[PDB]
C-alpha cells in the first residue's frame, strides 16, 4: 500500500534527480571527455602542458585542463610554485581535425618548484611569469 | 457533527483535494501580484519565460507544478467520476458491478481523452510539423525552449500519466485480467515523457502522445458503447481499428523510420558536449529503444484486437 | 545466514568508500570551503572578480576559483571571451587574518564579451589578454 | 572417496582456507622476485614504502591486505581451536559442552591476546608514547606515515577485529546472555579502528587498543582458569580486577582529559583543509564521542564485574 507507493516514488525522485545532476555535473566538467592532458617533463621538476583533444575541446578545454592539472599536481606548501601561461594566438578558438593529426597545439603552459625557478624564467619568453 | 463530516469524506473523497487547491487559488488570486515574485506563481503557473517572448526554459519550478497539478488531476478524477458519472450511469439503467465500474472508468477515459487528443492536435497545428512532417525533428535539436502552450500541454500529460501511475501502484482493490503489460506501458509512458522532456527534445515526443490519445478515445468510446446498449458498437470498433492501424502503427513507423535514417544515414553525429549536443550513438539508442517497446506493446494489443474481431465475426 | 553477512560488509564497504571519497574530493576542491568568489561589475557585460576568504585560503584558492568562475559563468560558443589575470605581487602567498579585514586582496582578474573587448583591454593595464 | 574429504571438511573446516592461503604464499615466494612490482606482494605485504626509509602511507592495498589477513585469521581460528585446542581441553578431565565449548572460545581468546598485547606494547616501547605520554598525541597530527611495525601491527588488529564481527554476523547457533553490548563493543571497536586509521592518527588509538589487549587476556585466562579446577581463581580474579580498574578506566579517563583539554584547552584548531589539518571542532567530537562509547560499556562491565564480586564474597 502507502509504503510501496513511497518506495517507488523515491526511487523515481532518486533517478530523476541522479539525471538532472550528470547533466549539470558533465556540463560543467567536461574538459576531461574530450581534452587529455599529455605532459612532457624538462630537466628538473618543470614540465611541459598541453591539451591534446578533439575538435570540440576548444580553448576552453585546453585551458581549465591545464589550471586544473597544475592546481592538482604540485603541492604548494613544500614550497612555492612559479608558472605561465602562453597563448597560441596563430589559431582560431575552434580548431582540431577528428582525424588522429590535431596539429597545432593551443594553450601550453610550463610550471615547476623555486629550486630551478630560474629555468621556468628563462623558458618563458616574455608572458608574466605567475609565481603562486 | 464531525462523524458526519467523515462519512461524506469516505463516500465522497474529493473534498479534501478540493479544498487544499481551493485554497492555494485563493492565496495566490487574493495576493494582489500574480507576478514570478511568488511562491505559488511557482506551483500554478509555468516558470521559465524568457524575457517575455513566447519561450521557456526548465528547472525544478517544473516539478513543482507537476506535484500541484498531481493534487488537481487526483481531485478531478475523483470529483467527475463520482458526483457526474455515477448518477448518470444509474440513470442508463445498466444495473450491475462489474461493469457500472468499468463503464465508470471507461467513460472518464473518454472524458480527459477527449479533452486532451484534440488540444495536442490544436497544439501540432501550430507547429512546424504540420501534419506529422517528421523533418523538422531534425531542425533545431538541442532547443532548451518551447512555446507556452507546449510546455503547458506537455507537462499536463506528465502530471496526469504519473498520477495513474500511481493510483496503480497503490494497488486499490482488483487490478484486471489484463494488468502486467498495462503496467507496463504505463511505466515506459512516463519513462518517455521524462525522457524525451530532459533531453531537450519534445518535438519528437509529441506526434506519439498525439496517436495515444486519439487511439485511446476511440477505445474507451467504442468499449463504453459495448457495455451499454450496442445498436451499432460494430461500426464504432470498424472505425476504432481502422483509425488504430492508421494511426498507432503507421504514424509510429513513420517516426521510427525517420528517426533512424534521417539522424542516423548522415554524418552529423558528434557530442560537442557543452551545447549539450550529443545527438549521437549514444541517446539515439535509449530513446529508439524505449519508442520500440511501445511499438512493441502496440503489436500485442493489435493481435488482441484481431484475435477480438475473428471471434466476434467467426460466430 | 549469508546474505545478511553481504548486506552488512557492502554497507560497511559503501561507507569505506564515502569517507575515501569524502577525504579526496574535498581535498581536491576545497576552495569554495574557505575562499567565497565576490564579483563587482563594470559598465557592459564584464566584471571584477577577487577571492575573499580567510587566512588558510591561499593563492591557491584565489586562482582556481578565478579560473573556475570564469569558465563556469560565461558561455563561449555565443560569443568568445578575452579576460586579464593581475597579479598582486606586494604580497606574500598566505596573507589573510582570520578577523573579518583580510585588508588587501590578492589576484583580481577582469572578464567580458567581445562586444565591449575594448574596455578590458584599456581596464587590464599591461598584462597579457587572454582572448578565450 | 570424495566423500571422505566431504566429510573431514565438515569436521575440519581450515582446510579450505590453508589451501587457498599455501597457494598464495607459494606462487609469491616461487616467483623469483618478492618486490612490489609484483600483486601477490600487495596481497601479502605492508605496501606504500616511503623511498626505502621506515615510514609508510596509506591506499587501497591497505584492505588488499586485510582481505587476505581476514582469511588467514579464519584458518587460524579453525585449525588452532580444534586441532590444539580440543584434544587439550579433553585431556584436561572436564566433560561437557556448554563448559567445554565456553573454554574452547577462552582459550583461543588467551592464545591471540597473549600473542598481541606484548607485541602491542612493544610496539609503543619504540615510540615517543613511552608508556602513554599523552604528550605526543599533540605531536605532529597530519602524520601521513607510520612505521613499518606500527602499521602491520595496527591492519593486523583491523583484520582480527573484522573476522570476529563477521563471525558474530554470521549468527552461528546461540550467541549467549550477554550479546547485545558484546556487539556494541565489536562495532564500536572497528569504527574505532577504521576511523582513527583514516582520519590520520594512530598515535591516539595504540593505547587504547594496549588496554584492550592487556585486560581481554587476564579475563579469559581467569576464565577458563575458573571453569577448570580453580585453586587459586580468586586471586588471578583479583589481579584482573585491579588491572581492569588501573589500566582500562585509569588510562582511558587519563586519554579523554589529556585529548580535552591538550586539544581542545588551545587556541591550536583551524581547518587549512589542504594539509588535512581539521583538529578541530569538527573530528574531535566524532573520536571523543567514540572513546566514550568505548569508557561507558567499559563502566557497565565494571558493574557486572563489582556484582560478580560481592555476589560471590557474600557466600
Ligand atoms: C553510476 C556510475 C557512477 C559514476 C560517477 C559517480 C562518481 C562521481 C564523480 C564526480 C565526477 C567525476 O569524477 O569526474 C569529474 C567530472 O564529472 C564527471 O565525470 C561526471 C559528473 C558526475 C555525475 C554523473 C552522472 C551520474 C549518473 C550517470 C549515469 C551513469 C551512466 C554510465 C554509462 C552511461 C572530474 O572531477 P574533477 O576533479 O574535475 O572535479
Ligand atoms: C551526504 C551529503 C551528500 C552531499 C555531497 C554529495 C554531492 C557531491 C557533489 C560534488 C561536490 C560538490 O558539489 O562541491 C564540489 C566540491 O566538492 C565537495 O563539495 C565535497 C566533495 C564530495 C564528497 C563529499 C563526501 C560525501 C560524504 C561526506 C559526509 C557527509 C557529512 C555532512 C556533514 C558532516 C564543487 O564542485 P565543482 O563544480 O567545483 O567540481
Amino acid at each position: 500500500k502507502i509504503f510501496n507507493l513511497f518506495r517507488v516514488c523515491f526511487i523515481s525522485l532518486l533517478l530523476i534527480a541522479a539525471v538532472e545532476y550528470f547533466k549539470y555535473g558533465t556540463r560543467i566538467n567536461y574538459e576531461w571527455f574530450h581534452c587529455t592532458p599529455i605532459k612532457e617533463p624538462q630537466s628538473g621538476s618543470v614540465i611541459k602542458l598541453w591539451a591534446r583533444g578533439g575538435p570540440f575541446c576548444d580553448k576552453r578545454g585546453e585551458y581549465k585542463t591545464i589550471v586544473k592539472r597544475i592546481t592538482r599536481d604540485y603541492e604548494p606548501n613544500d614550497e612555492h610554485l612559479s608558472f605561465c601561461i602562453i597563448e597560441n594566438d596563430n589559431v582560431p578558438p575552434v580548431h582540431y581535425p577528428i582525424h588522429e593529426d590535431k596539429g597545432e597545439p593551443g594553450y601550453v603552459a610550463y610550471v615547476g618548484y623555486d629550486t630551478d625557478s630560474e629555468l621556468v624564467q628563462e623558458l618563458c619568453a616574455d608572458s608574466t611569469i605567475y609565481h603562486m | 457533527i464531525w462523524f458526519s463530516f467523515r462519512e461524506i469524506s469516505y463516500r465522497h473523497a474529493w473534498i479534501a483535494p478540493l479544498m487544499i487547491l481551493i485554497a492555494v487559488y485563493s492565496a495566490y488570486f487574493t495576493s494582489g501580484n500574480t507576478t514570478k515574485t511568488n511562491v505559488l506563481h511557482r506551483f500554478v503557473a509555468v516558470s521559465y519565460q524568457i524575457g517575455d517572448t513566447n519561450a521557456y526554459g526548465k528547472g525544478i519550478n517544473d516539478l513543482c507544478f507537476v506535484f500541484y497539478y498531481m493534487i488537481f488531476f487526483t481531485f478531478l478524477r475523483e470529483f467527475l467520476m463520482d458526483v457526474v458519472i455515477r448518477p448518470f450511469a444509474i440513470r442508463l439503467h445498466v444495473t450491475s458491478k462489474h461493469r457500472i465500474k468499468r463503464i465508470m472508468e471507461q467513460m472518464y477515459a473518454i472524458f480527459y481523452t477527449g479533452v486532451s487528443g484534440p488540444f495536442g492536435i490544436y497544439c501540432m497545428y501550430h507547429s512546424d510539423l504540420w501534419f506529422f512532417n517528421t523533418k523538422a525533428m531534425y531542425r533545431t535539436y538541442p532547443d532548451f525552449t518551447n512555446p507556452f502552450l507546449f510546455k503547458v500541454f506537455y507537462l499536463g500529460q506528465a502530471a496526469f500519466w504519473a498520477q495513474q501511475a500511481c493510483i496503480l501502484v497503490l494497488q486499490l482493490e482488483k487490478p484486471r485480467k489484463d494488468h502486467n503489460e498495462l503496467t507496463f506501458h504505463h511505466i515506459v509512458t512516463l519513462l518517455l515523457i521524462w525522457s524525451s522532456y530532459v533531453f531537450h527534445f519534445t518535438k519528437m515526443g509529441l506526434p506519439i502522445y498525439i496517436t495515444m490519445d486519439v487511439s485511446d478515445f476511440l477505445l474507451s468510446f467504442s468499449k463504453t458503447l459495448n457495455y451499454l446498449d450496442s445498436g451499432l458498437a460494430f461500426f464504432s470498433f470498424a472505425i476504432f481499428v481502422v483509425a488504430w492501424i492508421y494511426l498507432r502503427h503507421y504514424i509510429n513507423l513513420k517516426i521510427l523510420w525517420s528517426v533512424l535514417t534521417q539522424f542516423r544515414t548522415e554524418g552529423n553525429y558528434v557530442l560537442n558536449f557543452a551545447t549539450q549536443q550529443y545527438k549521437c550513438w549514444i541517446s539515439l539508442p535509449i530513446v529508439f529503444v524505449l519508442i520500440g517497446a511501445l511499438q512493441l506493446v502496440n503489436l500485442y494489443w493489435l493481435f488482441l484486437i484481431f484475435r477480438v474481431l475473428y471471434r466476434i465475426l467467426w460466430r
